[PDB]
Order: structure tokens, then C-alpha cells, then sequence
């Protein structure tokens, strides 16, 4: 009702500048996006060992992709900013958030608890506490309100679809997750009900199909080929009733655009 | 900005980590807000990590202004804008004459578009209460204490159920609902218009049962007509007391009709009727709106 739209209008702003550098990945000269797909999956798996809301998935790897945006590290130190990524996260979100010794006890003891409380304070620095910041996730729960009626399964496809975008820097770091949940929201629906992205949302986003094309031929072969991938932890993941088990449903062949 | 340039003056304050002091730039004069943080063995507390980024994000004539962050090894210091006095010793020292109308208006005035202007930018403060608001000589009043403060999405998911101080505690809070959204910083921002006027709180319970008790004999104890869903509340009780709702205007005498207006819509038990921050800018009460200066030292 009250602020929906102020809402939406300043997380788009606020994308805009919160938003990674799309190359960054070829100035790291010791880390590949494969690399990052294998992070990215294990926070997915310390999320589910811990209960971690969603948001703070979306929440960690942004802070990830923002520190690896200025700051070069070793292929044996991204697992620490990770874990300090996924705890700082966890702080800002949670109401319970898993104390320091559980984050030191997930990797493996690879890492010291001084190590990962130093990295902490080096991802706010150069973060500048800049933590609010908006997510894949909150522009979905925004589009779901927009559903004639509401469908969980819809709900719980696109936050699949979405996640999956997570993984792959190439080449979901050159969107914006605004356009990313338009296009998961979009698959999501026409997989599950055959329907299309709203009229109601063209007037509250300004996109169309049309604009949301070239994220959802991508996402759609990233769906299409999800079984194939060599990261996991997302489908086990949205095997569950919690989610319905939308990792269990058919991608449709084709889309028409 | 870092520490030598900073001349300590002294102690105005110490919620937790845990000081404010009083400072003075000796480079600029200007006087400001330290904000200590000490750094348990379990890094920066998260009340700190939400304070700060949120604070960052809210720049607001009726927000207290966050400065800066000085970021050593073991310390963490907050520089905030200094403001003379908070709400609640300004209270204290109008004890006996009272607080004059365009005062009050005034102020409230200023909480709201303060108010509006977090909740428009997605943040819950949580902790609206008398002491959690500054007071300038210029008529300003400003929001600060954004240590539990929280960013909501839409819509809101379930949030911490502590949350608010007692007193300023919104029904839906007391009764447990799954999810609580802004209008519980509304209902805060209405027992502290109510305060302001009779300058005495207006529900003060020791306890959350003797909090919804006092609520309830105030504003009625609500049922299925004036809240739907009430009844079925995980803490409701179908063997509350059912009070008769009273006069509304025997709850603040001094108010005339406007003021009594927005009050009852601030205080409105179904968290969708409840009025919203930025319609209340609007609201009538306001039509004559100044900004004085406070009458005191
Ligand atoms: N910018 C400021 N200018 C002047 N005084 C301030 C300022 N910030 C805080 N104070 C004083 O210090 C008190 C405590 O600060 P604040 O409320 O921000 O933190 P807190 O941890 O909640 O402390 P408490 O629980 O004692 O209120 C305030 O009530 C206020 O009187
Ligand atoms: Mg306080």
C-alpha cells in the first residue's frame, strides 16, 4: 500500500550504485569464474546447514562480487572473503545469525577464527559499510504481489531461477537484479501456468518482453541446462517441500521470443 | 577524519559499547557526537553494522547525521552531528509550564517527515522513544539511536518479536503477529505526540500483559469488528478483560479536534487503518504549522 512504489523507485537507484564491475573477473589474475560458481554453490550449502534466509544468499555473494571488484586475491584466500561475506550477511539479515565459531568450524578449519574477524573488518572498509543493498530476492517478493492469484509453486520457481543466476558471473553479472527477477519471474510463470509477464508490472518496471529478452534466453538456457551443470547445491536445495520442489519441474523446450 | 583531530569535551550519554562523548573538531570548531564501539570475540556487534549502513543510506534534515566512521584496530568510533539535548530532558525541564502548542505541532511535524522518509527508504526504526530524539536550539528535532533499526523488504517477512521499548510497544507486537511492518514506528510516534502533551507516558506497564491491559482500557479491548483477525492473534486470550472504548477526548484532555483526529488515526489498533506517516503530513492538524525555536535553555 504506503511506500511500495518509493520502495521500488530507490531500490532502483540504488542497484545501479551498488552494482559489481562487469569485468572484474579478467583483472583477477589468480581466480576464474569457475572458481566463483565453486564458492558460490558451498555458501548455498552453508545456507541450508544453517537455515539462512535466501536474502542472505543474495546478500553475501553481492558483497563478494563488490570486494573482488577493487580488491585482487588468491585462489587459497577466496574461501575466507566468502566466509567473512556470508557472516557480515548473516548479521545484517538474520534475526539469529550463527556465531563466529560456526563459520569457522564450515571451512573445514582451513581458516583461524582471528583470520576470519580480521577479514570482516577489511570487507567493511572496503565495502565502506555499505551493506543495504538490494538484491534479486527483494525485487521478486515485490513482482509476486502482481500474481492473479497468488501461486506458490510460481514463488518458489523464480527464487530457484534466480539463485541459479548466482552462480554464473558469466554472464549474470551484467544485469541488473531487477532484470534478473523479471526474467525468473517471467519463466517462472509461463513454466508453471503458461502466463506472461503482467501488464500491472510493464507499468510499475517499465519493461517489457521485449526488454527482458536477452537476460531470458540466457536464464532459460541456464534452466535448461541445470542437471548438466557441475554445481549442484541448488537443485538439491529446491528439492524440498519447503520449496515445493520446483527443481523437480520440466523447463519448458521453447518461449516464443 | 581520524582521532588527533578531535578534542574530547564530555560524557552525554552511554547506551552500549558504550559511550558518547561530546567533541570538538579543532581544525573546523565543529562539535559533534563520538559514538564509541568497542571490539567480545565475535567481530562488530551486529546492532553497529545495521546502525551504520543504514545510517549511511539516511540523509534527512530530521535524521540525526551521521559524519563519520573511524575504523581502527580495536575501536570503532561513530561521528555524529551534535544536537543540545534529547526529547525526554527537554520534557523533564518543562515540567512545570509545559511544552507550548506550536511546539509540539512543530515537532511532530518533523518526527513524521523524518519518519516518511525512513519507511520510504524501506527502514524500520523500532525504537522511537522520547530519549531517542534530539532536539537543537534551532527547532529541530531529529530521529537517531538506529541500533535496532532494520531494512524490511515488501512484503515484510517475520522480524525479531523484541523489539521497542514497552511503553511505545504497538498492540501487534504485544500480540505476537507473525509479521509487523511500519506502522508499529506510528504507534510509537503516537504515544510520544500523547506524551508531549500531558508530559507523562501513556502507557506505562511493567510487564506485556499490563502494557495490552493498559492499552485496552484506554482504546477499548479490540475485537473482531474494530481489528479482523484479532481473536485468533497467537497471543490473544479470549479471557481478556473487554473494556469499553472511552471518550477519546478524555485521553488527552488538552487536545481540540484536529489534535484528537490524527492521535485516534496514530493509534488505530488494525495496523492497515492505522495512518501512515506520510498521509499524516497532510492531515489538518498541521494547516498552521510553524517551526519556533524551543522556549528554553
Ligand atoms: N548526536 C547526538 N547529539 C547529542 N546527544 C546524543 C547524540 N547521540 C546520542 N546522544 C545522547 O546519548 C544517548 C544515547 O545514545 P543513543 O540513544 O544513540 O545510543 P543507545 O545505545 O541507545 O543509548 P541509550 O540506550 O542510553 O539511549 C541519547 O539518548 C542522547 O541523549
Ligand atoms: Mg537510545
Amino acid at each position: 500500500p504506503d511506500y511500495h512504489e518509493d520502495i521500488h523507485t530507490y531500490l532502483r537507484e540504488m542497484e545501479v550504485k551498488c552494482k559489481p564491475k562487469v569485468g572484474y573477473m579478467k583483472k583477477q589474475p589468480d581466480i576464474t569464474n569457475s572458481m566463483r560458481a565453486i564458492l558460490v554453490d558451498w555458501l548455498v550449502e552453508v545456507g541450508e546447514e544453517y537455515k539462512l534466509q535466501n536474502e542472505t544468499l543474495h546478500l553475501a555473494v553481492n558483497y563478494i562480487d563488490r570486494f573482488l571488484s577493487s580488491m585482487s586475491v588468491l585462489r587459497g584466500k577466496l574461501q575466507l572473503v566468502g566466509t567473512a561475506a556470508m557472516l557480515l550477511a548473516s548479521k545484517f539479515e538474520e534475526i539469529y545469525p550463527p556465531e563466529v565459531a560456526e563459520f569457522v568450524y564450515i571451512t573445514d578449519d582451513t581458516y583461524t577464527k582471528k583470520q576470519v574477524l580480521r577479514m570482516e573488518h577489511l570487507v567493511l572498509k572496503v565495502l565502506t559499510f555499505d551493506l543495504a543493498a538490494p538484491t534479486v530476492n527483494q525485487f521478486l517478493t515485490q513482482y509476486f504481489l502482481h500474481q492473479q492469484p497468488a501461486n506458490c509453486k510460481v514463488e518458489s520457481l523464480a527464487m530457484f531461477l534466480g539463485e541459479l543466476s548466482l552462480i554464473d558471473a558469466d554472464p549474470y553479472l551484467k544485469y541488473l537484479p531487477s532484470v534478473i527477477a523479471g526474467a525468473a519471474f517471467h519463466l517462472a510463470l509461463y513454466t508453471v501456468t503458461g502466463q506472461s509477464w503482467p501488464e500491472s508490472l510493464i507499468r510499475k518496471t517499465g519493461y517489457t518482453l521485449e526488454s527482458l529478452k536477452p537476460c531470458l534466453m540466457d536464464l532459460h538456457q541456464t534452466y535448461l541446462k541445470a542437471p548438466q551443470h557441475a554445481q549442484q547445491s541448488i537443485r538439491e536445495k529446491y528439492k524440498n517441500s519447503k520449496y515445493h520442489g520446483v527443481s523437480l519441474l520440466n523447463p519448458p523446450e521453447t518461449l516464443n521470443l | 577524519g581520524s582521532m588527533e583531530n578531535f578534542q574530547k569535551v564530555e560524557k552525554i550519554g552511554e547506551g552500549t559499547y558504550g559511550v558518547v562523548y561530546k567533541a570538538r573538531n579543532k581544525l573546523t570548531g565543529e562539535v559533534v557526537a563520538l559514538k564509541k564501539i568497542r571490539l567480545e570475540t565475535e567481530g562488530v556487534p551486529s546492532t553497529a553494522i545495521r546502525e551504520i549502513s543504514l545510517l549511511k543510506e539516511l540523509n534527512h534534515p530530521n535524521i540525526v547525521k551521521l559524519l563519520d566512521v573511524i575504523h581502527t584496530e580495536n575501536k570503532l568510533y561513530l561521528v555524529f552531528e551534535f544536537l543540545s539535548m534529547d526529547l525526554k530532558k527537554f520534557m523533564d525541564a518543562s515540567a512545570l509550564t509545559g511544552i507550548p502548542l506550536p511546539l509540539i505541532k512543530s515537532y511532530l511535524f518533523q518526527l513524521l517527515q523524518g519518519l516518511a522518509f525512513c519507511h520510504s527508504h524501506r527502514v524500520l526504526h523500532r525504537d522511537l522513544k522520547p530519549e531517542n530524539l534530539l532536539i537543537n536550539t534551532e527547532g529541530a528535532i531529529k530521529l537517531a539511536d538506529f541500533g535496532l533499526a532494520r531494512a524490511f523488504g515488501v512484503p515484510v517477512r517475520t522480524y525479531t518479536h523484541e523489539v521497542v521499548t514497552l511503553w511505545y510497544r504497538a498492540p501487534e507486537i504485544l500480540l505476537g503477529c507473525k509479521y509487523y511492518s511500519t506502522a508499529v514506528d506510528i504507534w510509537s510516534l503516537g504515544c510520544i505526540f500523547a506524551e508531549m502533551v500531558t508530559r507523562r507516558a501513556l502507557f506505562p506497564g511493567d510487564s506485556e500483559i499490563d502494557q495490552l491491559f493498559r492499552i485496552f482500557r484506554t482504546l477499548g479491548t479490540p475485537d473482531e469488528v474494530v481489528w479482523p483477525g484479532v481473536t485468533s492473534m497467537p497471543d490473544y486470550k479470549p479471557s481478556f478483560p473487554k473494556w469499553a472504548r472511552q471518550d477519546f477526548s478524555k485521553v488527552v484532555p488538552p487536545l481540540d479536534e484536529d489534535g484528537r483526529s490524527l492521535l485516534s488515526q496514530m493509534l488505530h489498533y488494525d495496523p492497515n487503518k492505522r495512518i501512515s506517516a506520510k498521509a499524516a503530513l497532510a492531515h489538518p492538524f498541521f494547516q498552521d504549522v510553524t517551526k519556533p525555536v524551543p522556549h528554553l535553555r
